């Protein structure tokens, strides 16, 4: 026995946390109130037939928190773990990092500290947020360094909604993205991808949902986190811990930004049309378009590859499929990283939702790597930042939060050094 | 939560605010008296932003009515939905500045500033959290501009952190309704560059031509102008008032629209706008709107953005569609309008969607954009001011209210610096 | 399947489209009313490409008729085969641009754009899959060019993936029918370099001389021009409409003819063309056609390819012969016309054959080629535009419709860049 803590900041973070808790509740049979020992990794035993999520819901705006506390799962969540803000940063990293974040970071730090107090087997921290959101950038970053300074070497996992190259809710998104990336770089143990446009494209072409909604995105995150945490929440042939995830993909602290991909995303009518075998599902998932990242991995080199099989998957078939994956030349690896393969097998089949886009299947695989194509996105973001900051636009907004342009500039050069480190 | 207090100045401003209030009563399911009858919880869940907690299951608008004459007062109160306002919010003068900025700002504004500050402070304190303000007035008029300037000054010195927008009505360049209206615009802009966080410029002749041609009406009236104004109204404020997959508020727009403190003038937008025998034949799809987002026909404040360059664009949508189509449409808009767009502000389209469409339309689209086209309007205003200030005509009315020469000189210098900065951006 | 929607602009365009439609009624065995009477399954198997499913065993052309005046409207409808068109496809104006591009594109085009977009969208949605479009208009005329530009712009912003061709009629260099026709050609080409995937240039005097000499007629008329136009018509579209051992479509031709997006102007071709007392004495064989493929006599758009260089050649055939003869003939054509051909585009002859010959001829041959000869035409147009724009004559008509100076400046700059690129290819 062991536990983990999930952190949700901003609208995207709150929605993601709610969806993930919906998964964890329906997978273990939790009714909306909390009733009917691996489920203790995310829920706490007190009283009689009771469980509550080990999470904190915080946002500078109370709209999403109000929406959460109006669902049928009010009884499921403790009221005190929901935090309501008053002044949304409005896509401003500095606003949510200094003006409102500094006076509300205390209660959250403080009581996630108790969440660790009753969880002596705290494996790590889960963070869900968005770069585009000013709250989800600033408050998330500051609480990230607060976690680092209050826990030391404790493992921490970040799930960030990176704005897409052509999808941006706010035009000031480069400022928030660059600022948060420079601020939390040294402490970000592992940060993933989310490309909204790639999610929409995959849903429209794979699930063939011409009119999807953010619920599809919500379980897109939900299924990813479920596949990641199945090892901790269910036994398997070779379970994988959170520590090994950062051990394999962080030989150097500078590069800790791996991309994620799921296989498969198939509707029930199309699930009738295809049953999964290891070779086909892996080679489909390794296909660049199947990746939920809008960056072709074949442009650069591959760091490492991690497989997360769940269900009735034969390890020998895994080895054979992975080998025949290796031999083909569409896949290339760095010279000094010949053997960077880790496989995690779990016996728990992926869980379905009623009325969901995904089809109920006994087996699945999670696609886990850190390709060099992320450098393309980083360079494009840096170029956009240079263009839109060259005339110094929207800077006065961050100035009114009380800093001058210097920190913007050296964050730009820090991220440039990160980009050229490849 | 995030309460917004409405203050209306001038006859046009009072009419606009009233029409807004009936439109909000439609959108939130409020009858002519104040009772709620909406069929969905979404209308009444966030009714507190524009309404207050009234006894007997009622709701009253969070509005402040200010004028120097009670003529439009009586017409508005005796008009439709006049009983939804308490008599206390109606505070009026008895002299009238007579389309004079100095009179309405110093002579008659001296005995109205106390009342307007008292009522706005009462509205602010009686609410939970005042997110911001919204003011409507006409820069062509003299009194309304003076009330706008006085209120923005008092708000800035009282609530420097609470942002707002001002929906001022700039006088039409083609028609000189008032001889001394250049002074009014001069002083109003000189106070707006200084006491307002962001401003939308609403020009008459552009909406007149839209009603004439796009709507295909042979008899345009103030009613249609107030209707389109209320559509702009709802389009900007629906993200805060109604739940959305991409939630937004006035603070988000202000952050996304203001690159420099003095560069805060934007030109609002609405679409689709089609008649009965075109709507049943037009495509009710996004491309029909994206061809309508960028055009000098359905264009709001009479200065063509094609001559200048767009600063950045904000687009709010209300309906049932996916988001990726919007993103690719915005990308295509950049791809084809690159020359009309700015090269050094990549992805300058602000994309957000409110889930709930307005009453009677399953889409509405509000085009919030900024371009250096307003440079032409400001330069023409400056040259007109120079033209009839070189002759020193009609200065006696202002100098009789405690005016001075070099004051107007630094006013015109401020607009000169503003237009020079806008040209430098161009 | 692969439905194509026809839109006709101007009087000449309407006449051309009508004549096409009677020719298609011949080729597909359709009577004057719409009933099918063809003797072979091949005519009626692919009738859906240009016809729609009509009740009572009938078929109606997939045509759109647009004009600013109903005079040619009434003549076309009251002319032959006028009952095969539903009254709905006939939409007309009532003012007439008077051979003015700006008027027909902005003044009178404002109230016709909605109708034309509605009808084209109805045609697109009522069909299975719209492969592409085909438009006919005259660049010499002012209104027709404006409708062509507006429709290509709207199609590009609405269906950016669906290719098409425009069969525009460039004004004859020898005759100045309209004084302001250089403006029309200027603006039409400025929109064509930008809203059209490929364009065929049809020049008057070349077809006039062909009818005079090659056909040996002392009284050339618009009827023969429309007849040869309909032959070009059938020659291009027979590969898609009719089965062939080498099947082809407009997409194949567009891929085989467009090396650069701005390099998309081609000059169509037809053969054989012989009179009664020469046909019974001429050789009805391929060499008699290959001597007719490459000649300045049977030449379409009045600019000699011999001065310039061919880009690439496309040849479609309809008859009963083997394919190797065509291949060796093309090889001989290269061998002898190497100087007139381009050295760096080897085997630049596009070879395809449609099995079914046209009605009344056991061969027809349509010569689709591209050469830098159009460089001379474009350069002469540019220098004429400079000549009468330096004097600023007849600019008032355009400036009264919302025109501007440097707009025409970038138009002429665009044609300058186009002619420079064509010369660079040469
Ligand atoms: N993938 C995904 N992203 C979402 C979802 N909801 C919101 N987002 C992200 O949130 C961004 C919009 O801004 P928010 O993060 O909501 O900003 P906010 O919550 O208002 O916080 P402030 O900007 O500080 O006021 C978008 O760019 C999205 O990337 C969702 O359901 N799915
Ligand atoms: N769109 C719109 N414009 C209006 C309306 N009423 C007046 N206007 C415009 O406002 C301008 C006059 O502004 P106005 O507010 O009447 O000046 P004023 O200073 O308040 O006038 P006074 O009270 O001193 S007498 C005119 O140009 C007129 O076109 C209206 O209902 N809708
Ligand atoms: N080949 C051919 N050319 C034609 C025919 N009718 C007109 N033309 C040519 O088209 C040119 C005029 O184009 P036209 O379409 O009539 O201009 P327009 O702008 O539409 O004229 P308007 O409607 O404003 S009055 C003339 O040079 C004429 O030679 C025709 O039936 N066949």
């Amino acid at each position: 026995m062991r536990e983990c803590i999930s952190i949700h900041v901003g609208q995207a973070g709150v929605q993601i946390g709610n969806a993930c808790w919906e998964l964890y509740c329906l997978e273990h049979g939790i009714q909306p109130d909390g009733q009917m020992d691996s489920f203790n990794t995310f829920f706490s035993e007190t009283g009689a037939g009771k469980h509550v999520p080990r999470a904190v819901f915080v946002d500078l705006e109370p709209t999403v928190v109000d929406e959460v506390r109006t669902g049928t799962y009010r009884q499921l969540f403790h009221p005190e773990q929901l935090i309501t803000g008053k002044e949304d940063a409005a896509n401003n990293y500095a606003r949510g990092h200094y003006t409102i974040g500094k006076e509300i970071v205390d209660l959250v730090l403080d009581r996630i500290r108790k969440l660790a107090d009753q969880c002596t087997g705290l494996q790590g921290f889960l963070i869900f947020h968005s770069f585009g959101g000013g709250t989800g950038s600033g408050f998330t970053s500051l609480l990230m360094e607060r976690l680092s300074v209050d826990y030391g070497k404790k493992s921490k996992l970040e799930f960030a909604i990176y704005p897409a190259p052509q999808v941006s809710t706010a035009v000031v998104e480069p400022y928030n993205s660059i600022l948060t990336t420079h601020t939390t770089l040294e402490h970000s143990d592992c940060a993933f991808m989310v490309d909204n446009e790639a999610i929409y494209d995959i849903c429209r072409r794979n699930l063939d949902i011409e009119r999807p909604t953010y619920t599809n995105l919500n379980r897109l995150i939900g299924q990813i986190v479920s596949s990641i945490t199945a090892s901790l929440r269910f036994d398997g042939a070779l379970n994988v811990d959170l520590t090994e995830f950062q051990t394999n993909l962080v030989p150097y602290p500078r590069i800790h930004f791996p991309l994620v991909t799921y296989a498969p995303v198939i509707s029930a009518e199309k699930a009738y049309h295809e049953q999964l075998s290891v070779a086909e599902i892996t080679n489909a998932c390794f296909e660049p378009a199947n990746q939920m990242v809008k960056c072709d991995p074949r442009h650069g080199k591959y760091m490492a590859c991690c497989m997360l099989y769940r269900g009735d998957v034969v390890p020998k078939d895994v080895n054979a499929a992975i080998a025949t994956i290796k031999t083909k030349r569409t896949i290339q690896f760095v010279d000094w990283c010949p053997t960077g393969f880790k496989v995690g097998i779990n016996y728990q089949p992926p869980t379905v939702v009623p009325g969901g886009d995904l089809a109920k299947v006994q087996r699945a695989v999670c696609m886990l790597s850190n390709t060099t194509a992320i450098a393309e996105a980083w360079a494009r973001l840096d170029h956009k930042f240079d263009l839109m900051y060259a005339k110094r636009a929207f800077v006065h907004w961050y100035v009114g939060e009380g800093m001058e342009e210097g920190e913007f500039s050296e964050a730009r050069e820090d991220l440039a050094a990160l980009e050229k480190d490849y | 939560m995030r309460e917004i207090v409405h203050i209306q100045a001038g006859q046009c401003g009072n009419q606009i605010g009233a029409k807004f209030w009936e439109i909000i009563s439609d959108e939130h399911g409020i009858d002519a008296t104040g009772a709620y009858h909406g069929d969905s919880d979404l209308q009444l869940e966030r009714i507190n932003v524009y309404y207050n907690e009234a006894s007997g299951g009622k709701y009253v608008p969070r509005a402040v009515l200010v004028d120097l004459e009670p003529g439009t007062m009586d017409s508005v109160r005796s008009g439709p939905f006049g009983q939804i306002f308490r008599p206390d919010n109606f505070v009026f003068g008895q002299s009238g500045a007579g389309n004079n900025w100095a009179k309405g700002h110093y002579t008659e504004g001296a005995e109205l500033v106390d009342s307007v500050l008292d009522v706005v402070r009462k509205e602010a304190e009686s609410c939970d959290c005042l997110q911001g303000f919204q003011l409507t007035h006409s820069l062509g008029g003299g009194t309304g501009s003076g009330m706008g300037t006085l209120l923005i000054s008092k708000i800035r010195e009282e609530y420097p952190d609470r942002i707002m927008n001002t929906y001022s009505v700039v006088p039409s360049p083609k028609v000189s309704d008032t001889v001394v209206e250049p002074y009014n615009a001069t002083l109003s802009v000189h106070q707006l560059v200084e006491n307002t966080d962001e401003t939308y410029c609403i020009d008459n002749e552009a909406l007149y031509d839209i009603c004439f041609r796009t709507l295909k009406l042979t008899t345009p009236t103030y009613g249609d102008l107030n209707h389109l104004v209320s559509l702009t109204m709802s389009g900007v404020t629906t993200c805060l008032r109604f739940p959305g997959q991409l939630n937004a508020d006035l603070r988000k727009l202000a952050v996304n629209m203001v690159p420099f403190p003095r560069l805060h003038f934007f030109m609002p937008g609405f679409a689709p706008l089609t008649s009965r025998g075109s709507q049943q034949y037009r495509a009710l799809t996004v491309p029909e709107l994206t061809q309508q987002m960028f055009d000098a026909k359905n264009m709001m404040a009479a200065c063509d953005p094609r001559h200048g360059r767009y600063l950045t664009v904000a687009a709010i949508f209300r309906g049932r569609m996916s988001m990726k189509e919007v993103d690719e449409q915005m990308l295509n808009i950049q791809n084809k309008n690159s020359s009309y767009f700015v090269e050094w502000i990549p992805n300058n389209v602000k994309t957000a969607v409110c889930d709930i469409p307005p009453r009677g339309l399953k889409m509405s689209a509000t085009f919030i954009g900024n371009s250096t086209a307003i440079q032409e309007l400001f330069k023409r205003i400056s040259e007109q001011f120079t033209a009839m200030f070189r002759r020193k005509a009609f200065l006696h009315w202002y100098t009789g209210e405690g005016m001075d020469e070099m004051e107007f000189t630094e006013a015109e210098s401020n607009m000169n610096d503003l237009v020079s900065e806008y040209q430098q951006y161009q």
